[PDB]
């Protein structure tokens, strides 16, 4: 999804708020912090309704100003209520009636996801290739900018994961696929403009073609 | 008009959340509670510093560290949540290692603790793949001309720490004494170990 939050290369921003070392004070600095992650894990380990791609989604189907003006942890709690709702677990009206006031969710998915590629080849260390040219409107783990790029593959991974395109829609038919390493000279990303030397990213099998 | 929508304070609507769950029994007892514990107590940038520590001062750690982050961790006993698929990244006199997650906020949680609010913001996401010598000179760590600075980008279910360079002064240090200078920076890249004067 091309959503504001892919948010790598973007200009503009300013300083990062913090200096090495500097104190970041206690993890939560809020009581209600711990909410969002822990109701996250009940919803995927004790009561199985959802993934945490199905998470990560729901955050990137904020509207996009809602999600540029709101704090991290509040576009968890957002997001854990929108699947919540949406799952038949919860109603807005009761998450409202409870809150006191408003309590507006994410927006609902525009796609239906896609399953895991049956076409995809296993890559070896030092291998070059591209990332696939192509959009895709749900839930994707590839960043833009590195979309028809190519770079050398520095890893594959010893272990399998469902294919995120799919299993953060809840489809039934995610795989399992490794990811890659794939290392890209920074020119390759951003031509003249950075001041970088490479950028690693950690990409599925299926968003992966042979380079040339 | 781009205004934001309207809402109910957040505190309202995160306590809504758990209470419309908790209502329904699909909350165990003592359930967050116990997850606020462990991301407060026990994910903690102190389990990556004893690593780095025990690589500096075991080459055979070391190696197997670099080569199977996850075997090594498992040693300890420091798997977990967010952090079931180590990768270690070596810096080298001529490599400095960062790792962002430029889609969300993706991290070593066991290892490096919960992300701080600087990781997860938008400065960080945008700008440390495209211009981390600016950002890590802003942030108080020059790394000069000669070195390659390499950003991973955590995009799927690897989990990173940065092994950093052992600093000059600290020879014959014990793991201890090295574990205090590995801080939650150094794991995630944007800091150098530092030696008193
Ligand atoms: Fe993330
Ligand atoms: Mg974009
Ligand atoms: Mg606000
Ligand atoms: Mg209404």
């Amino acid at each position: 999804m091309d959503g504001v939050h892919d948010l790598a290369g973007v200009q503009g921003f300013g300083k990062v708020p913090h200096t090495v070392n500097a104190d970041i004070g206690p993890t939560f600095h809020a009581e209600w912090e711990h909410l969002p992650y822990s109701l996250m894990f009940a919803g995927v380990a004790e009561l199985g309704a959802f993934s945490v791609d199905e998470v990560r989604y729901v955050v990137e189907r904020m509207e996009p100003r809602h999600y540029m003006m709101t704090p991290f942890y509040e576009r968890y709690v957002i997001g854990v209520a929108t699947l919540m709702v949406e799952k038949g677990i919860l109603t807005q009206d009761e998450l409202e009636s409870l809150a006191g006031g408003p309590f507006p969710l994410s927006r609902p998915s525009e796609s239906e996801g896609r399953p895991a590629p049956v076409e995809t080849t296993t890559f070896e260390v030092g291998q070059r290739v591209r990332v696939r040219d192509e959009y895709v409107p749900g839930h994707i783990r590839m960043p833009a900018y590195c979309r028809g790029r190519v770079g050398t593959i520095s890893h594959r991974t010893t272990e399998k994961w469902p294919f995120p395109d799919a299993i953060g829609h809840g489809r039934n038919d995610a795989g399992e696929e490794p990811t890659y390493h794939v290392k890209f000279a920074a020119e390759e990303l951003f031509g003249s403009d950075t001041d970088g030397g490479s950028v690693v990213v950690d990409l599925f099998e299926g968003y992966l073609e042979p380079a040339a | 008009e781009n205004a934001a929508p309207a809402q109910a304070p957040v505190s309202d609507r995160a306590w809504a959340l758990f209470r419309a769950l908790d209502g329904k029994g699909l909350v165990p007892d003592g359930y967050v509670e116990g997850w606020k514990k462990t991301f407060e107590e026990d994910f903690s940038p102190r389990r990556g510093a004893e690593l780095v520590a025990r690589a500096w001062t075991d080459p055979e750690f070391r190696q197997l560290l670099l080569t199977d982050g996850t075997a090594a961790v498992a040693q300890y006993g420091y798997l977990g949540p967010q952090g079931e698929y180590i990768v270690a990244v070596e810096d080298t006199p001529t490599l400095k290692n960062v790792i962002v997650c430029s889609l969300c906020s993706c991290t070593a949680w066991p290892i490096l603790g919960l992300p701080p609010t600087w990781y997860k913001s938008f400065e960080y996401r945008a700008r440390v793949v495209r211009e981390p010598r600016k950002v890590l000179s802003e942030m108080g760590t020059e790394i000069a001309s000669d070195i390659e600075i390499r950003v991973y980008d955590t995009t799927a279910e690897t989990r990173y720490m940065v092994l950093p360079q052992r600093p000059a002064g600290t020879e014959g240090w014990s793991q201890e004494q090295l574990q205090e200078i590995v801080t939650k920076d150094c794991l995630i890249g944007v800091a150098i170990p530092q030696v008193p004067t």
